[PDB]
Parts: structure tokens; C-alpha cells; sequence
């Protein structure tokens, strides 16, 4: 599909058995999701951007489906003000920027 | 209000 | 052009007569650049990021050439971790996400 940028590029994703709304974010390599109680082991991590840094939990090899496109990789869970899909998963679904 | 998500 | 996302989407832009490097950010509502001088009046504004909120200077109707494409719009200047091109200007050069 082709998503314009008039509004935030929000899409539906499937993760940990849940369906959520997430923003395609070319400005981040990592994928960060709002607090959710995912099972499995994880490792502490700190991520930063505008406003500073926040603490998150890093989960690896997590299956994530984006608009019917399957992907699997690292997902960070923490107090982010929005579900963010980063380049790590965007490349997996063959997403590009075009102009 | 404006939201901007770059991550370093 | 078509840009893949294995690497950061960095591009060269021209603003205020000076060349700079910026990141094409679909996850940003606005265009935010690191501290710099820009001609004209500006207004105080606050924006949000992954780590919280920051104060910036808002300059309106500013010409910006991105990868050879012309845009004229709002540009924010403040303590951003990197120069980013947001949706307000991405839409102006006809940028879209595709997969």
C-alpha cells in the first residue's frame, strides 16, 4: 500500500496476541510499544530522543504483523507516549520512502 | 502537543 | 527517489543559505533543527518527544530545499538530538511510505 503523510501514518499491528495501532517511524531504528505485559525474558535498556531518555524492556525474536505483513525482531516495551514501529521492522516488510 | 519521535 | 531503510534516511538540505544534514522522520509532526540562527521573527513553542517535552523557537514560512526539492514552511529550532524533517515538510515534497 501507499501511506501519505497528511496525518500520522498509523497502522494496525498484531503482537503478543493483541491488535494495536502503531505509527510507522522512519526516525527510529528501534520499535517501541506502550506498556504491555509480554511473557518471556528481557533486558533493561535506555532509549533517547526529544525530551531525553526513558527506561524500557527489550524483548527479542518477537513476531509482529504489520498490516498483514509478517515480521519478527526486537521490541522495546515501556512508558512511550505512542506505539512506534522502527526501521528494524520496517525493512522486514519492504517499506520505503518515495518522492 | 506536537509529537516528534526520533530516537538516537 | 526511493529510499530503503537499512540505514538512517539522512539527506542534505539547504536553509537560510546554509547546507545541513537532516533525517527524514515520518514519526515527527514537525521539522526540528538543532540550535541555529534563522532570519525573521519566531515564537516560543513546546513540543513532545520520546523522552518528554522541550521548548523550541517557531519560525514560519521558511524556505527549505530537501534533496533538491523545494518546501516553504514551519521550522522549529531547539535542543533536538538531531536535525529532523517532519511531516509538515515531507508532505510538501510529495513523500510517502510504501510497502
Amino acid at each position: 500500500p501507499q501511506i501519505t503523510l497528511w496525518k500520522r501514518p498509523l497502522v494496525t499491528i498484531r503482537i503478543g496476541g493483541q491488535l494495536k495501532e502503531a505509527l510507522l517511524n522512519t526516525g527510529a531504528d528501534d520499535t517501541v510499544l506502550e506498556e504491555m505485559n509480554l511473557p518471556g525474558k528481557w533486558k533493561p535498556k535506555m532509549i533517547g530522543g526529544i525530551g531525553g531518555f526513558i527506561k524500557v524492556r527489550q524483548y527479542d525474536q518477537i513476531p509482529v504483523e504489520i498490516c498483514g505483513h509478517k515480521a519478527i525482531g526486537t521490541v522495546l516495551v515501556g512508558p512511550t507516549p505512542a506505539n512506534i514501529i522502527g526501521r528494524n521492522l520496517l525493512t522486514q516488510i519492504g517499506c520505503t520512502l518515495n518522492f | 502537543v506536537s509529537q516528534n519521535y526520533p530516537i538516537v
